[PDB]
RNA sequence: CUAAAACUCAAAGGAAUUGACGGGGGCCCGCACAAGCGGCGGAGCAUGUGGAUUAAUUCGAUGCAACGCGAAGAACCUUAC
RNA sequence: AGUAACUGACGCUGAGGAGCGAAAGCGUGGGGAGCGAACAGGAUUAGAUACCCUGGUAGUCCACGCCGUAAACGGUGGGUA
RNA sequence: CGGCCAACUACGUGCCAGCAGCCGCGGUAAUACGUAGGGUCCGAGCGUUGUCCGGAAUUACUGGGCGUAAAGAGCUCGUAGGUGGUUUGUCGCGUUGUUCGUGAAAACUCACAGCUUAACUGUGGGCGUGCGGGCGAUACGGGCAGACUAGAGUACUGCAG
């Protein structure tokens, strides 16, 4: 089909990965 | 509750004569109200509801009673329309109105509610009394020697007595042989539309 | 609707004639004044009676009117009640006499102005404008020595709000051709909602008329 | 398809989709009223809807709209909240009944006669 | 649709034979985009048929509602359709499948009454059925439902026809009740014919 | 990887049909581009418009397609301020 | 594929499970020509932390192991007449 | 009382006050708001709230699909399961027919009867979709005892990569 849903999923995954990269250090400090 | 408004209004709104003998209907065939010349869109549901409303306003029956009659007709093994027409014509008010002892359906209902008959020698004051086969409808002397009953029995020239009703003489003892049928009733309006409406 | 020029207004000196054919030095003003006054006076009457053209000519201090009525009998009723009445009205409104002389048309369906008047009356009589235009086109094309027709009823059709301009035509109606002898009719109908325009074109034949 | 799969596991309902958190299905409830103010509907309809935060007796806090023209209730009043639906107001799913405990009916009303708590005039 | 029951001063207004039960399903405006502005049109879904059972659907397209209705009527008259019947009901239960319209039709006893959607009830009333059941399962449309009804009616077959196709006489294909109903319908038709001729 | 809940929306999607467009392509025109001529834009005069006053600066046109337009006649009149 | 001999139903799928599994990334010991994440500058842009240019650390390669992710698209499961 | 859905005329409110279940209606000329009438539905009930179902084929066994609407696991091996070629005999677990007892009373319905009709009530049946025992049937699903190659796997001679 079109690429609207694909672009939405890409944006969501990119924001999730950015949040993960930001909170990586905190998650590691909590899981150490 | 019993209807009290004018019957000519409903007759003109529906487009058919409900009382039979009337001149206002034929003089003003258009629906009543400020808007009687407006073109109304043809609708199957509209016509189906108008048929049931005509039947109701002509037979003087409530909506719950009509629904119960339709349910009993559908429950019966026969056909819905004919069964409903039969159970509606078997009423004592319409029976005595068609037998010639009354001029209008309203007058027949009033008389049968005032307790002026004797079903099998027992008093009755319910217009919804459904007669049966070989049933006898008598009249007490107090209501027989009165003015309205005398006029009703002497003016027996409006319509002929059907095959399922008979007058056995001057006593106005209404006798029924069997239940009515489609050909014996000969109702102007049909019943298929009312059946299709109530079967929604 | 469109920028098409009036064929009569364009060929007023080539093919079509003029409704006011006279000349006067410094008195043309009063002449046209009396002309438009007579026109406004006869508007309602001759519109209810059916009018096609009012040709007015000026003579030595008198007038010469020629009105083309379609339905004779409404304006010409009893001799001394309607015709003489309107004549006396015109005379007392103007500063001279009026030797009114009516001329009957040969076919109401062949005149554009009469077709426009009829279709406007039909539309105002609360009827279907489409059917009215169709029947008018049929009447005007039932071999009244014609070859083409084009009727248009613009404005608020059907008492609505949108300015619907139904373009209805039949036959051959060329506007760029000069050798056309096409008759034109412009009418303004008054309804309970506003104004309506009626533009008619009747291409009779390809007569030179030189 | 795959009657074996159907017998193994599958063919279950989707969800109950509770309409409103009626707290055991109470059609009409009461509570305390607070901050009777005005809200703005969406862009297709510009108006001022009179709403108020109602703390019902079921340990819940919602926002109810007062239908009608003139509202008589105010801070610390006894109202009758019922389940409604307002499309123009995003997030409002409750209304108030006028003329139940402390609310007053609308003035100059002889057509509705059922909602807004309109009485019969003599 | 308006100003049709008039009385013109012309010779004839359209009074002729072929008084079939014409019925319109729905009429919706169709728009087309061009270089400046939009052009509107009208599509009419008409169904014309005789009370005997011969039905026919049409699809008129024009720029006016009356013209579209007339085009649909002409298309229906040009493309007819035959339908079998047993007295007043359908022959056997069927399930027609159009592109997306799946219309299931079932018989019924005399006096039940037709029950179907908008377009289905319209086409069935235009046909010679009075007491049957029908249901359109999806596609939420009218043209597709009409086509599905047409396909269902086409999938039907007469009793004598199927008997002659399978190579067997009567009483070996039709049930006893269906045969009795067919005999009653034939008797009623013969009575109507003789009472109309005499 | 297993995987929801609250909240929100009256849609979100799939195919094709007609307009608009591609700094997409192909076939062609307009003193349109190129060469030339005479200019506006540089200064004074004439008005019109924008903007500011005003007892009133009547009213408008808001590009191309309004701005030597309505003024093809403003001391009273025209003029509606 | 051919011979068609051999047992004569031993045929197909498969919940969990097991194996393989594009590129990218990590550990160990090497190597690293070219290309090339990040990084430096040169240039346009009002702003270029990018498209363009110049050098280049990981990566791209080898052996031992790991996560099991792709438009892993024929977006179309395996088997039968 | 705009279309769904049985039913319109005028005054005041003209982004306001409001109406409303979905579409959704008002920015001076609202059949969509209030008010006056007129029409429609019902009638001692009428509209609303909360709940369950039909429509919604909208958990599709009766009743859908998985290329582009939601969807073939990225691909293979395999446990339990599902399932299975032709044919002879045999058991009859499934299936089918019959018969006995139950499936309470009660409930729905067919017929009759009473309370003036009806609601309501009583009587004779169907139903109480099943279950427990006996017998019959063997084509089919199932088990056991046999046979065979069209499926399955192996053998010998060549073949592309
Ligand atoms: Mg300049
Ligand atoms: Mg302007
Ligand atoms: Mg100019
Ligand atoms: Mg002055
Ligand atoms: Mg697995
Ligand atoms: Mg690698
Ligand atoms: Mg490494
Ligand atoms: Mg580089
Ligand atoms: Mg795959
Ligand atoms: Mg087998
Ligand atoms: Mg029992």
């Amino acid at each position: 089909g079109s690429v609207i849903k694909k672009r939405r999923k890409r944006m969501s995954k990119k924001k999730h990965r950015k949040l993960l990269r930001r909170t990586r250090v905190q998650r590691r400090k909590l899981g150490k | 509750a019993r209807y009290t408004g004018p019957a000519t209004r409903k007759s003109r709104r529906l487009g058919v004569d409900l009382v039979g003998g009337d001149q206002s209907f034929e003089k003003r065939p258009y629906p009543p109200g400020q808007h009687g010349r407006a073109r109304i869109k043809e609708s199957e549901y509209r016509q189906q509801l108008q048929e049931k409303q005509k039947a109701r306003f002509s037979y003087g029956v409530m909506e719950k009673q009509f629904r119960r009659y339709y349910e009993e007709a559908n429950r019966q093994p026969g056909k819905t329309g004919d069964n409903l027409l039969r159970i509606l014509e078997s009423r004592l008010d319409n029976v005595v109105y068609r037998a010639g002892l009354a001029r209008t359906r309203r007058m027949a209902r009033q008389l049968v509610s005032h307790g002026h008959f004797l079903v099998n020698g027992v008093k009755v004051d319910i217009p919804s009394y459904r007669v049966s086969q070989y049933d006898i409808i008598d009249v007490k002397e107090k209501s027989l020697n009165t003015l309205p009953f005398q006029i009703a029995r002497e003016t027996a020239g409006e319509r002929p007595i059907p095959s399922w009703l008979q007058v056995v003489g001057e006593r106005q003892r209404i006798l029924v042989h069997q239940l009515p049928e489609r050909a014996q009733i000969d109702v102007p309006l049909t019943e298929q539309l009312i059946v299709e409406l109530y079967s929604k | 609707m469109g920028q098409k020029i009036n064929p009569h207004g364009f060929r007023l000196g080539i093919t079509t004639e003029w409704k006011s054919r006279w000349y006067a030095d410094k008195q043309y003003k009063d002449y046209v004044k009396e002309d438009v006054a007579i026109r406004k006076l006869l508007a309602t009457g001759l519109e209810r009676a059916g009018i096609a053209d009012v040709e007015i000519e000026r003579t030595r201090d008198r007038v010469r009117v020629d009105i083309h009525t379609a339905r004779p009998g409404i304006v010409i009723g009893r001799r001394g009640t309607e015709a003489d009445r309107i004549r006396a009205d015109l005379e007392k409104l103007t500063g001279k006499q009026v030797q009114l002389n009516i001329l009957e048309v040969k076919n109401p369906e062949s005149q554009a102005q009469l077709v426009a008047q009829g279709v406007a009356e039909q539309l105002s009589n609360r009827v279907a404008f489409r059917r009215a235009m169709r029947k008018a086109i049929q009447s005007a094309m039932r071999q009244p020595n014609v070859k083409g027709i084009r009727v248009q009823c613009s404005g608020r059709l059907g008492g609505a709000e949108m300015s619907r301009s139904e373009f209805y035509r039949e036959g051959r109606v060329p506007l760029h051709t000069l050798r056309a002898d096409i008759d034109y009719g412009l009418y303004e109908a008054k309804t309970t909602f506003g104004r309506i325009g009626v533009k008619v074109w009747i291409y009779k034949g390809d007569i030179v008329g030189g | 398809p795959t009657i074996q799969q159907l017998v193994r596991k599958g063919r279950r309902d989707k969800i109950a989709k509770v309409k409103t958190a009626a707290l055991k299905g109470s059609p009409q409830r009461r509570g305390v009223c607070t901050r009777v103010y005005t809200t703005t509907p969406k862009k297709p309809n510009s108006a001022l809807r009179k709403v108020a935060r109602v703390k019902l007796t079921s340990q819940v806090e919602v926002t109810a709209y007062i239908p009608g023209e003139g509202h008589n209730l105010q801070e610390h009043s006894m109202v009758l909240v019922r389940g409604g639906r307002v499309k123009d107001l995003p997030g409002v799913r409750y209304k108030i009944i006028r003329g139940s405990l402390d609310t007053q009916g609308v003035k100059n009303r002889k057509q509705a006669r059922s909602r807004y708590g309109a009485k019969k005039e003599k | 649709r308006g100003r049709r029951d008039d009385r013109g001063g012309r010779g004839r207004d359209g009074g002729d034979k072929s008084n079939y039960i014409e019925r319109v399903v729905s009429i919706n405006r169709v728009s087309k985009v061009v270089k400046g502005g939009r052009r509107f049109s009208f599509t009419a879904l008409v169904i014309v048929g005789d009370g005997k059972g011969m039905v026919g659907v049409g699809y008129g397209k024009a720029k006016e509602v009356p013209a579209a209705i007339a085009k649909g009527v002409e298309e229906a008259r040009k493309n007819f359709f035959r339908v079998p019947l047993i007295g007043s009901t359908i022959t056997h239960p069927v399930q027609g499948e159009a592109a997306a319209g799946v219309v299931m039709l079932r018989p019924a006893s005399p006096g039940t009454g037709v029950i179907a959607g908008g377009a289905a009830r319209a086409v069935l009333e235009c046909a010679g059925v009075h007491d049957i059941l029908a249901k359109s399962l999806g596609s939420d449309n009218a043209i597709n439902v009409v086509h599905a009804t047409v396909a269902a009616l086409k999938l039907l077959q007469r009793p004598e026809e199927v008997a002659a196709r399978r190579g067997l006489p009567i009483e070996d294909v039709a049930p006893a009740g269906m045969l009795k109903a067919r005999r009653e319908s034939e008797a009623l038709a013969a009575a109507a014919a003789r009472e109309g001729s005499a």
